[PDB]
RNA sequence: ACACCAUGG
RNA sequence: AGGAGUGGAGCCUGCGGCUUAAUUUGACCAACACGGGAAACCUCACCCGGCCCGGACACGGACAGGAUUGACAGAUUGAUAGCUCUUUCUCGAUUCUGUGGGUGGUGGUGCAUGGCCGUUCUUAGUUGGUGGAGCGAUUUGUCUGGUUAAUUCCGAUAACGAACGAGACUCUGGCAUGCUAACUAGUUACGCGACCCCCGAGCGGUCGGCGUCCCCCAACUUCUUAGAGGGACAAGUGGCGUUCAGCCACCCGAGAUUGAGCAAUAACAGGUCUGUGAUGCCCUUAGAUGUCGGGGCUGCACGCGCGCUACACUGACUGGCUCAGCGUGUGCCUACCCUACGCCGGCAGGCGCGGGUAACCCGUUGAACCCCAUUCGUGAUGGGGAUCGGGGAUUGCAAUUAUUCCCCAUGAACGAGGAAUUCCCAGUAAGUGCGGGUCAUAAGCUUGCGUUGAUUAAGUCCCUGCCCUUUGUACACACCGCCCG
């Protein structure tokens, strides 16, 4: 995601800009196992603000 | 005729039973969002709490278009008088918040 | 919706939520040494943590203030009742949190004190707690009708490069 | 953002004409009431509110947007 | 006239202006000719010429060139002397001419 | 009283305003920020936009 | 046609209160965006321009124009004399 | 082996 | 030294002036396609009318035959504003009157301020501790010389030991047939199966040739994705260097000098009170400077700035052919997103049914210039597309002063631009199209992306400026100074 804004309020001066950007990384894992073991292993050791989504049938 | 009596009551009973209120700084939202949504306008909530603040009874904060109002001991007493409640009952907050 | 929001909007909305909560808790716990929130969305619950220097002032009498805070945070951001759970905590080595010192100096100056005395007191404290350097500026109408600025530097201080995104705290 | 100048007519509001309070009933005898104006057959109205004696008109002040009888 | 003088109160011009009339011991005048030392020769719109002095408030902030309408405050004790209080622009001078303020002997 | 207290406001910049300052000019609508171009530059570090171009 | 209706009720009902061999007086309005239906032929209207209700006598040639297209919102300009900033040839004062 | 180059709310 | 130009023409847009009820306003290298400022309503601050209180709280006054609220009908009004007037029902202590006091303000002051930004100033510049010199302001350290893009280093040394800025640092572009591992990406293989043509030997079959035709619980990661490591260090070799710091050339190589972000002390009466529930003081506060309807911000003798399209044959027109990359996409208040495919219509566009919250659908993003063939023929012409007439659609509550789009017609200046002046060193200038921002509607703007791809330099201090040393000064508000008759 990119946002390029003017650097100043008020519209005076040399016309400089600021370029902010956010980066979103995504990974997926696929397992063939009973759902109970999936809920067993997926709900442990989630330290940072990473997302973890589980879907029951994708193959 | 600022507010029908129905509305003064329907604000004060909510402020007493919760002990706190929030309201978007909007004078055109025709219904307070879910709290008090029985045809009470957002305008009436903020105009009522304004008066309630001008006499103590309440503390007010504001950040990004939203008022936050806390009750006080004087306010607890005034609302216990005004709504004719048992002289010892308050569902707002009573627990050892461990 | 039947299909939930997209990832971009989701992350932007998370950031806006955190910013608004931090602003709200800044405007309130100033006199109690507020120094940052840590939203930790845990299984079955949304937990918010408030670091501060005077925790008794944060929770209050039997926890009236902290329960009022949970109440407002649950009313305004639309959470299902019972989800938002709030904790207070004490920050170790308060002399190195810039926001704490900034608000302390703001209230020490709002209560009447020679601005040089106050700035040198906070400089002493910040350098004594263990810190490669500090720098405190005060700008405005100090002693007159024409504005000025007064800067008190101490120790080592860097201004340029990437190592400034860490290694410095600004308030 | 400049000051206002002297007007020609300015006047705020009517003065709520002060009619006597309540003389809508008359007795032929004590406990034999008569009613000068008819009570409005309305559902929202509790059948206790009266109508204006507005000959060429019949006006119920409760239903302030409808239910007027023209005779 | 252009200069490095961005300093000083920058810009004191507007498309709006409001009139000011005569008062007690205060007349109009027309600049007859320029002298040195900030002084001036003038002519009250009725009688005497009444050599004038540009007061401390007007010095180098509002300039006065020859042959223009001005509003000067007369001195009681002295007669031939006065102090330039205000300047009248062309549109306001013609406005005064319309309201009949100045005896129309001098034109704009 | 009155029953003339609003005329249709569903679109245009009379329809929308900043989350923070409540101003109408220079809003950012991308990704659902809905935030003034000045208010953003102030809170962008809390939101999570880092400047490393 | 909203409460652009009711203007038709005073365009009409003003040509029947009028004595024959004469014209209705003025149905003065703010409604600049009215189209001209052939009913409105003949009547006199006063069409507001921002300060004044300039009057118009509707002719059968204006059918399907806008009532606003018959009272202008500004004065057609005659120029004065160019002032102090009008050219780069002009700057100096003491 | 050296053209002209004055003045400042 | 050159390239493309700009200044000349038509139009777009901003600033001055003129005009006006009003044409709201800030800003004059470092204002003028800047205030995301592409304003129909709204925005909105301007002009012209009309309702409202959303005037807390305290005190006093009137007040439950009662304070006070709201409204039907006729007149009135732009108005279906009970605005006012005639008439008199309804509400119920919430008000109303008066005195204090608050409140709001795109009201004033940016020369009262915070914060942010711009600029001095893109260069190499700055500072204190102890010691030395001077009565002192001050000075040395911070340098004769060599070197560097660099107060970068070598060295010299009344200084020693340090701090900031430079550098280091972060993102990015170039390379890995080595690692990690993938039906939300592919390759190859054949299991295949099928279509098609002999196009080859042959028969046409077997062998082959084309396939974004269908399958694999096939094997793999070359192309795609994205993580971890690797790799460049003036390291090797030859010259020039007090043989030191370093400079030039060359072999090997994906490369021997990609591009940006961040940035110091000191300062400016630079810009911003119109980003702010940042803010001091002054002003106004019910006949409002706090809301609805209408007009303006667009008006046109003229002066100026940034730009778009052209002046044609290295072209225009009409067909055919064949290649991208960076992105965005259903909205909480706020109600609208990107589109496939069938049908209908010359066209803009309409109807009907599906996919997508996205490496999944639009999409294998059939982009333009370019490439290949027709017609034109030096003629203001089939170059150019201003101005204007008539008709048809869509967005919207509303299109007139034409919002935007489509169709037939009218067919202006302009034949390379005076004095002046801007930007630029390699995947760069220029040509060319595509996305994001604003966006109910909509780019001649800006912010990013690819595609085709040159001429000219490897220098100097002449012009305009900048840095360091020596020197002169009657300047210090600092030459835009001072000053004589
Ligand atoms: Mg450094
Ligand atoms: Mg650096
Ligand atoms: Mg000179
Ligand atoms: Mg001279
Ligand atoms: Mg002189
Ligand atoms: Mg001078
Ligand atoms: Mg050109
Ligand atoms: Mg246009
Ligand atoms: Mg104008
Ligand atoms: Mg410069
Ligand atoms: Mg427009
Ligand atoms: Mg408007
Ligand atoms: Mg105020
Ligand atoms: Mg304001
Ligand atoms: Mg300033
Ligand atoms: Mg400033
Ligand atoms: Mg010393
Ligand atoms: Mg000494
Ligand atoms: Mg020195
Ligand atoms: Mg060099
Ligand atoms: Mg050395
Ligand atoms: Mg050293
Ligand atoms: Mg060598
Ligand atoms: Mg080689
Ligand atoms: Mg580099
Ligand atoms: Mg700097
Ligand atoms: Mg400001
Ligand atoms: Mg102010
Ligand atoms: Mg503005
Ligand atoms: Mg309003
Ligand atoms: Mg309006
Ligand atoms: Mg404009
Ligand atoms: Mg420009
Ligand atoms: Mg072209
Ligand atoms: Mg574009
Ligand atoms: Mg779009
Ligand atoms: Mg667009
Ligand atoms: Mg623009
Ligand atoms: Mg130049
Ligand atoms: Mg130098
Ligand atoms: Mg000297
Ligand atoms: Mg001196
Ligand atoms: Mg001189
Ligand atoms: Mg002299």
């Amino acid at each position: 995601l990119r946002i390029t804004t003017r650097k100043t309020p008020c519209g005076e001066g040399s016309k400089t800009w600021d370029r902010f950007q956010m980066r979103i990384h995504k990974r997926l894992i696929d397992l063939h196992s009973p759902s109970e073991i999936v809920k067993q292993i997926t709900s442990i050791s989630i330290e940072p603000g990473v997302e973890v989504e589980v879907t029951i049938a994708d193959a | 005729m600022l507010m029908p009596k129905k509305n003064r009551i329907a604000i004060y009973e909510l402020l007493f039973k919760e002990g706190v209120m929030v309201a978007k700084k909007d004078v055109h939202m025709p219904k307070h969002p879910e709290l008090a949504d029985k045809n009470v306008p957002n305008l009436h909530v903020m105009k009522a709490m304004q008066s309630l603040k001008s006499r103590g009874y309440v503390k007010e904060q504001f950040a990004w278009r939203h008022f936050y109002w806390y009750l006080t001991n004087e306010g607890i007493q005034y609302l216990r008088d005004y709504l004719h409640l048992p002289p010892e009952i308050v569902p707002a907050t009573l627990r050892r918040s461990r | 919706m039947a299909v939930q929001i997209s990832k971009k909007r989701k992350f932007v909305a998370d950031g806006i939520f955190k910013a608004e909560l931090n602003e709200f808790l800044t405007r309130e716990l100033a006199e109690d040494g507020y120094s940052g929130v840590e939203v930790r969305v845990t299984p079955t619950r949304t937990e918010i943590i408030i670091l501060a220097t005077r925790t008794q002032n944060v929770l209050g009498e039997k926890g009236r203030r902290i329960r009022e805070l949970t109440a407002v945070v649950q009313k305004r951001f639309g959470f299902p009742e019972g989800s938002v759970e709030l904790y207070a905590e004490k920050v170790a080595t308060r002399g190195l949190c810039a926001i704490a010192q900034a608000e302390s100096l703001r209230y020490k100056l709002l209560g009447g004190l020679a601005v040089r005395r106050a700035c040198y007191g906070v400089l002493r404290f910040i350098m004594e707690s263990g810190a490669k350097g500090c720098e405190v500026v005060v700008s405005g109408k100090l002693r007159g009708q024409r504005a000025k600025s007064m800067k008190f530097v101490d120790g080592l201080m860097i201004h340029s490069g990437d190592p400034v995104n860490y290694y410095v705290d600004t308030a | 953002k400049k000051s206002y100048t002297t007007p020609k007519k300015n006047k705020h509001k009517r003065k709520k004409v002060k009619l006597a309070v309540l003389k809508y009933y008359k007795v032929d005898e004590n406990g034999k009431i008569s009613r000068l104006r008819r009570e409005c057959p309305s559902d929202e109205c509790g059948a206790g509110v009266f109508m204006a004696s507005h000959f060429d008109r019949h006006y119920c002040g409760k239903c302030c947007l409808t239910y007027c009888f023209n005779k | 006239g252009g200069k490095n003088r961005r300093r000083g109160k920058n810009e004191n011009e507007s498309e709006k202006r409001e009139l000011v009339f005569k008062e007690d011991g205060q007349e109009y005048a027309q600049v007859i000719k320029m002298l040195g030392n900030g002084r001036l020769e003038a002519m009250c719109f009725d009688g005497v010429k009444r050599l004038c002095h540009i007061r401390g408030k007007l010095r180098k902030k509002v300039w006065i060139n020859t042959s223009d309408i001005i509003l000067v405050g007369l001195r009681d004790y002295q007669d031939n002397k006065a102090d330039v209080i205000l300047k009248y622009n062309a549109d306001e001078a013609r406005s005064l001419k319309a309201y009949g303020e100045l005896p129309e002997h001098a034109k704009i | 009283q009155q029953l003339y207290w609003s005329h249709p406001r569903k679109f245009g910049q009379g329809s929308r305003s900043c989350r923070v300052c409540s101003n109408r000019h220079g809003l950012i609508r991308k990704y659902g920020l809905n935030m003034c171009r000045q208010c953003f530059r102030q809170y962008a570090k809390d939101i999570g936009f880092i400047k490393l171009d | 046609r909203r409460k652009q209706h009711s203007l038709l009720k005073r365009l009409r009902k003003a040509k029947k209160e009028a004595p024959p061999m004469e014209k209705p007086e003025v149905v003065k309005t703010h409604l600049r965006d009215m189209i001209i239906l052939p009913e409105m032929v003949g009547s006199m209207v006063g069409v507001y321009n921002g300060k004044t209700f300039n009057q118009v006598e509707i002719k059968p040639e204006m059918i399907g124009h806008y009532l606003g297209e018959f009272s202008i919102t500004y004065k057609p300009v005659k120029h004065g004399r160019p002032g102090i900033g009008a050219t780069h040839s002009s700057r100096f004062i003491p």
